[PDB]
């Protein structure tokens, strides 16, 4: 008897997948859905890229020696590194991380002089912790001392209008001396106040002199503070010592992204999702590599693998 | 002896997903069926296009590996992120489970549709054997097998003869 | 000449989703079938009731358009919100995709159920033509066509005659 | 041969939708799932509604001139506007946004006198920045000066118990004068402290006098601070100048919602999901209008449109 | 008189999910079918194993019942948590809805598969009555009913006789 | 005619469930998916458990009388209670909740002496608010007074290196006296500063003396502050009064979890998801008991019940 049979294909090596109803049912074919594959490099093709290396991001605004190349840097992609430091003379920024988040998407910075000038004080405060050709200081700032040791410090006001169309990033410092003796040697006796107001912003600052742990030969510290000054607004600085004054305001250039990483740049490969270990190049919807990956990324998931079937049940 | 999909698959069907095995005096033969194959492939390819999408939303660092943020806000961020990871992990698992069930069923359904199509073009000239084949109650040479495959088989041509052999 | 669902739909079927087209000496005619139509409509209406739900949870401003909140917390809020938007966007897309597949399949299935019902009430008195119709091997006047539609057709009444014309 | 065919309906103009398997398969009918339609008005039917206009929300507690109508306002729905200002004499609230979030869901406020009285000082501090019929001040507060210019300022303590059953909102101010000369003209020489303790709360305040940018004729600023005082608890205010004292405590009335918007109220239409551009009236589960919409809302999504099929495949 | 699944279920079928009711001279009888029953049970058990999973992720307090955290961060936490609750509530609802539809359909499908299996082993020796039964056109004693149930019924043995009674 | 029918089972009294398409379709069987069942006890089997009762968590670091048993406690599960208090002499921690979150997952604490010694001052500051056998103080701290009433307070520096491999938790206090008269009776005249620097951390502190509400007989307050001191780093404390000094640093032991609850421990039952009302023992994926439940938990959902079908349609 003549007959015709209908059938479908099959193979000996089925791939196991999961369904609503069964774990490890075999299908003819399947494809991975969770990315595990990583390129151990920063794929920068098509993007202006700044590798800050020794230079801390916030340092680009104040300008310790490590950051000299980057005082007006310009970028699409910004890479911070572990060894980066924001300082030379010991100290830290208040609200540091917010400010980092601003600079990471800033496109870089452009610097304008604020035009302060000074009478009856010194301006060349310096220290062995910030060294270029011997003792020096933060490039974008001026360490104002009294005119001579112990001498009194003229009370002063200085202001600056932001005449541009974007907001201006303003930064200053409070010097906290290793002793009260050093505070007087530098700014003279009396207590010391520093007051800073725009219109949008009012705040105030007293130095806390006192012994601390010696960091880079230094027992003193510099508190850095900052604000955004709106277009046409003015910032005014009233003070009588312990003031580290800005020489230049900063302005944000455009748009960028910043990452933190421990691997080389590679301008020959292209990418859009990054993490500390490299770049994730992948069309898969999900990934199991790093939950803190940034850019335009597959969604991070707990599972190593989720196979998606791309053929029928295998019945061999 | 020859069998169909109700028993098992054909490790030897290599140029298609779905096919025909026939048995007549000229011998035995296997051919793939293009449309049903391509219909299943198109449908799967549809899923792939849907699930290979690349998100257009950008995310930035909220956190810092080198210098840890304040603890309170860091814990809140970590809890928010962990909760989100739960959600995506559950979604991913479900999606794949659900789609795989659907892929399996879809493929069965396409085999089903081909078999019930053939059954109908054979009309009263054949019977279901129960393994996925038809016993044809007349002589069907290689050309007659080809006419069933390309859907040109005219059942009336073979009817009076077939009707008789099954009674 | 007349054809059914296996070929295509009926742009002229206007008072139902599913229906019957018949051909006899008295002529040609089309009637909608109420139960199968209403069954598909009820089912779709079920989905609508499920997906038109209005949320009862209230949310308030966490953010400010006129006077921006501090940057750190504002970025955390923005990241949290964006992540949530991803989730809802993915869910919405999936839901609609999934439901549409299901709506399509459900409607096919209802046509299927009607056809296999009719096949069974016709017993041995008709044959499948392969376009979604039955060749009835006896005279079926307008009343006999109506009895098939309202499920009162008694196959034994027409059997001896029909069985014969198939031979 | 007599025959009966089974079929289904179809139309020429199918609507395209997406499925698990196919983009743009045509169906007989479909309905939108993502709301894009907006009523360019605040639909307030059934709700007591306060449009603060010129008055800043936080201003209702302190009472600059713009807020005179609203010192004891009462509402279900509260609308803030862009032009709203919380102040007359320049200054800002510390923790401002938290306090806004409290007032937005407060139902409004009811004001009780705290019953402070004063000896050997003045009480009628005033300024051209806060004007009613000529120079005046914040309605709910008292600007305490020294008796006579340069005069010394008696050190003082004043307290207030919350004898109600709900917590009381307490507010006070620190005056930061445009110079040290103005600070002495007002409160006399010497340094100046202001200390504020309930039991639940301890904190402290020094004024920072100094030049700032002139904001509506004023170089000075008023820092406003606040706390919640628990039932039966007492707040006590110790101070010797630069203190802007509360005359009245506030109490929250019930429940409300607040929005920020740029469009008219309309009491004739009803609604429950709002945003800056109007009200979203819709039974759809999703919307693509504004991610910051508030009330009881469809979920915000990225896509303009997601059609849901409401009929079968179209095969014409 | 007796009826099958097209009409309704059998409150009296107690030792299985699916079964057979027969009528012959020796009387009436009901037996459960093990494989189709166990297949549906295995499949449902599969779902249970998938949805009874216990999460491995740990979460800690971010908030405090005894001493309330600062308002701003407390509101942000409350909004984050509420948004997450919306998500899980929607997911839970959808999952159950979707799985129930699938459980129902799966069970139908298993009944379907059993009926179309039987239809095929009976070949030309029986006809569909339309309630889910077969009229067998020959005498089928208790042993013959048992051979259909355990899939050993040989249709050729009863053919010539059955074919004849259908004419 | 002999016949064979195919069928499926059914019951009177189906269970109603929901599907994509229908509300309340009956099935043969179904099972709950949302947990509502609660064990009104803390199931601690297999876990070292500390019930702090009267003792506030932060109090374990400073050591008011209530916390004497717990100064070096050790645990897997830590239970806080409503009546717990961190203090004896009134006051609070700055950044309190962050510190709680640290201690809850700490495994407990181990205490090392910081080895401060003192010359020309007193060390036995005490108060009736902290009583053991009569007047006493925080066990882990030393209330440093001047050598005699009104007497001057030698300016001092004291430091401590963390020579362990984990970070050390350091805590100190600022005493805010009920008046200026009491501040002087205790530490003498003059203003008073306290400065605290590691390397990683710089901050400063002035006392605010002044009248406050009397809290357990006391008008004064103690501000507690803290930091993490990194391995090998030093913390240094410069100060001239109003300083409540640490005697001992703390170190975290291992891992734990902490809960807040109002019900008994039970070592005989086992569990992993907790809330204020008890423990939730359940394999269900979801729960409708408490949204703030912690541990390894089913996901909290809004709905009381979602039945999942575990049999076919019921057609009786
Ligand atoms: C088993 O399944 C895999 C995955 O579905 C099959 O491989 C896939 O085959 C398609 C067919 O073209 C590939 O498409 C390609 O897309 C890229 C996207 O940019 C394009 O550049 C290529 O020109 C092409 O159009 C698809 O990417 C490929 N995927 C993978 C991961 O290999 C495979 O063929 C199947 N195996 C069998 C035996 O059927
Ligand atoms: C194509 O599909 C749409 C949407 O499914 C159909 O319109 C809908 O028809 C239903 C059936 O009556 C309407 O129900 C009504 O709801 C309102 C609102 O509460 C109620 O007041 C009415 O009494 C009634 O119950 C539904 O609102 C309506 N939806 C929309 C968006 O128009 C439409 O008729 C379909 N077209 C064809 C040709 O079938
Ligand atoms: C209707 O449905 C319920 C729920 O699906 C059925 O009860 C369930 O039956 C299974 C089968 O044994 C139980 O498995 C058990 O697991 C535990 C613990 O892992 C083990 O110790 C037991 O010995 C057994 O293997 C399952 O737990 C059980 N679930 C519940 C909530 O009771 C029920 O039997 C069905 N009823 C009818 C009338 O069919
Ligand atoms: C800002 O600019 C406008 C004109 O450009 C001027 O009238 C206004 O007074 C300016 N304000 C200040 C504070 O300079
Ligand atoms: C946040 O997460 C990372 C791992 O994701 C961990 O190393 C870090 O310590 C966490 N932060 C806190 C504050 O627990
Ligand atoms: C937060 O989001 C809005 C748009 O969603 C944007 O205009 C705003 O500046 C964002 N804020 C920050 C701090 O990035
Ligand atoms: C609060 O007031 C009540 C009077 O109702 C009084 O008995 C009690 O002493 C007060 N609270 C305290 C802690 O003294
Ligand atoms: C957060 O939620 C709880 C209940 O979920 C409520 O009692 C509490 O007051 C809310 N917190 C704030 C800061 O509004």
């Amino acid at each position: 008897g003549d007959k015709i049979c209908l059938g479908h294909h099959a193979v000996s090596n089925g791939t196991k997948v999961n369904t609503l109803t069964e774990r490890g049912v075999e299908v003819v074919n399947a494809t991975e859905t969770v990315e595990r594959t990583n390129i151990p490099r920063i794929c920068s093709k098509g993007k202006r890229t700044v590798d800050l290396g020794q230079c801390g991001l916030l340092g680009t605004i104040t300008g310790p020696p490590q950051c000299d190349q980057f005082l007006e840097f310009s970028a699409d992609l910004i890479i911070e590194r572990r060894e980066g430091s924001d300082v030379c003379y010991p100290g830290k920024f208040v609200n540091e991380e917010a400010l980092r988040q601003i600079l990471r998407e800033s496109g870089g910075i452009d610097k304008e002089a604020m035009g302060f000038t000074y009478s009856g004080i010194r301006t060349n405060g310096a220290t062995s912790s910030c060294r270029r050709s011997g003792s020096s200081f933060y490039a974008e700032m001026k360490w104002l001392l009294s005119n001579t040791d112990n001498a009194a410090f003229p009370q002063m006001t200085k202001s600056y209008k932001n005449t541009r169309k974007n907001p201006a990033l303003i930064v200053w410092g409070i010097h906290h001396s290793g002793s009260t003796a050093e505070q007087t040697k530098l700014y003279g006796s009396g207590n010391k106040l520093v007051t800073v107001g725009s219109s949008n912003y009012q705040q105030s600052f007293v130095p806390s002199p006192g012994a601390r742990t010696q960091v880079n030969g230094q027992s003193g510290r510099i508190d850095f503070h900052w604000l955004m000054l709106n277009p046409n607004d003015t910032v005014t600085f009233s003070f009588n010592g312990a003031f580290i004054a800005p020489d230049r305001a900063s302005f944000l250039r455009g748009k960028s992204m910043g990452i933190q990483s421990g691997v080389q740049v590679d301008a020959d490969c292209e990418g859009d999702c990054y993490y500390s270990g490299g770049t994730i190049i992948s069309n898969l919807p999900f990934q199991n590599i790093d939950s803190r990956a940034v850019g335009k990324c597959p969604r991070y998931v707990k599972q190593r693998s989720l196979l998606l079937a791309t053929g029928m049940k295998n019945v061999p | 002896a020859i069998a169909g999909f109700i028993e098992n698959g054909w490790e030897g069907l290599i140029d298609g997903w779905y096919g025909f095995r026939h048995q007549n005096a000229q011998g035995e033969g296997t051919a793939a069926d293009y449309k049903s194959t391509q219909s299943a492939i198109d449908q799967i390819t549809g899923k792939l296009n849907r699930l290979i999408e690349k998100t257009n939303q950008q995310f930035e660092l909220i956190d810092n590996e080198f210098t840890e943020v304040e603890k309170q806000i860091g814990n809140v961020i970590n809890w928010t992120r962990d909760s989100i990871t739960e959600v995506w992990s559950y979604n991913a698992e479900l999606l794949v489970a659900m789609e795989n069930q659907h892929t399996i069923d879809l493929a069965d359904s396409e085999m089903d549709k081909l078999y019930e199509r053939v059954k109908r073009q054979l009309r009263e000239n054949a019977e279901e054997d129960g393994t996925g084949c038809f016993e044809i109650f007349h002589k069907c040479d290689d050309d007659c097998m080809a006419s069933i495959r390309n859907n040109t088989y005219d059942h009336s041509k073979y009817r009076e003869e077939a009707m008789q052999n099954r009674i």
